């Protein structure tokens, strides 16, 4: 019962670890490699371009914190017991 | 033409976007150089005829 039902647990919350982890550290590097594009064009556009940055990390960053969430879910909370 | 190089002037300032890059419209702008250059030349020499 509690055994097999903690194991699939266990491998659900390392796949939604792993997922959102795999989004956030490529969403990050795709904004921030604009960014940086674009304050290597432009230095003084550095404080101008913050806003639109944050905007995609503040989205980014908003999975993973979702998926951290339900990884809690699962590993100590299980929604099945 | 003689490449002369003035200096860097400025210093770090903001890079140039170049449709569809430099070297086309380098080579697009040379003639046209040329025939503002010819153009000038004739202007100066009418003047001076005149004068
Ligand atoms: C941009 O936000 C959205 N746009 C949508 C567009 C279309 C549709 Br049809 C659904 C949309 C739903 C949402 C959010 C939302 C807001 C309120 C309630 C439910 C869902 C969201 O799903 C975004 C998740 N993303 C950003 C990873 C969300 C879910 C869960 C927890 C969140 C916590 C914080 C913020 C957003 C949270």
């Amino acid at each position: 019962m509690d055994p097999t039902i903690a194991a699939g647990a266990l491998i659900g919350g390392g796949l939604i670890m792993a997922g959102g982890a795999i989004g956030a550290g490529i969403g990050d590097g795709v904004a921030g490699n604009a960014l940086i594009s674009g304050v290597a064009r432009q230095p003084e556009a550095q404080g101008r371009l913050f806003t639109p940055f944050f905007i995609t990390v503040g989205l980014v960053e908003a999975a993973y914190f979702i998926n951290l969430a339900f990884m809690a879910l699962f590993v100590f909370a299980t929604p099945v017991k | 033409m003689v490449v002369e190089y003035v200096e860097e002037d400025i210093g770090p300032r903001t890079l140039y976007s170049f449709e569809p890059d430099a070297t086309m419209l380098f080579e697009s702008l040379l003639p046209r150089y040329l025939t503002t250059r010819v153009y000038a030349a004739l202007l100066e020499s009418a003047a001076s005829e005149l004068a």
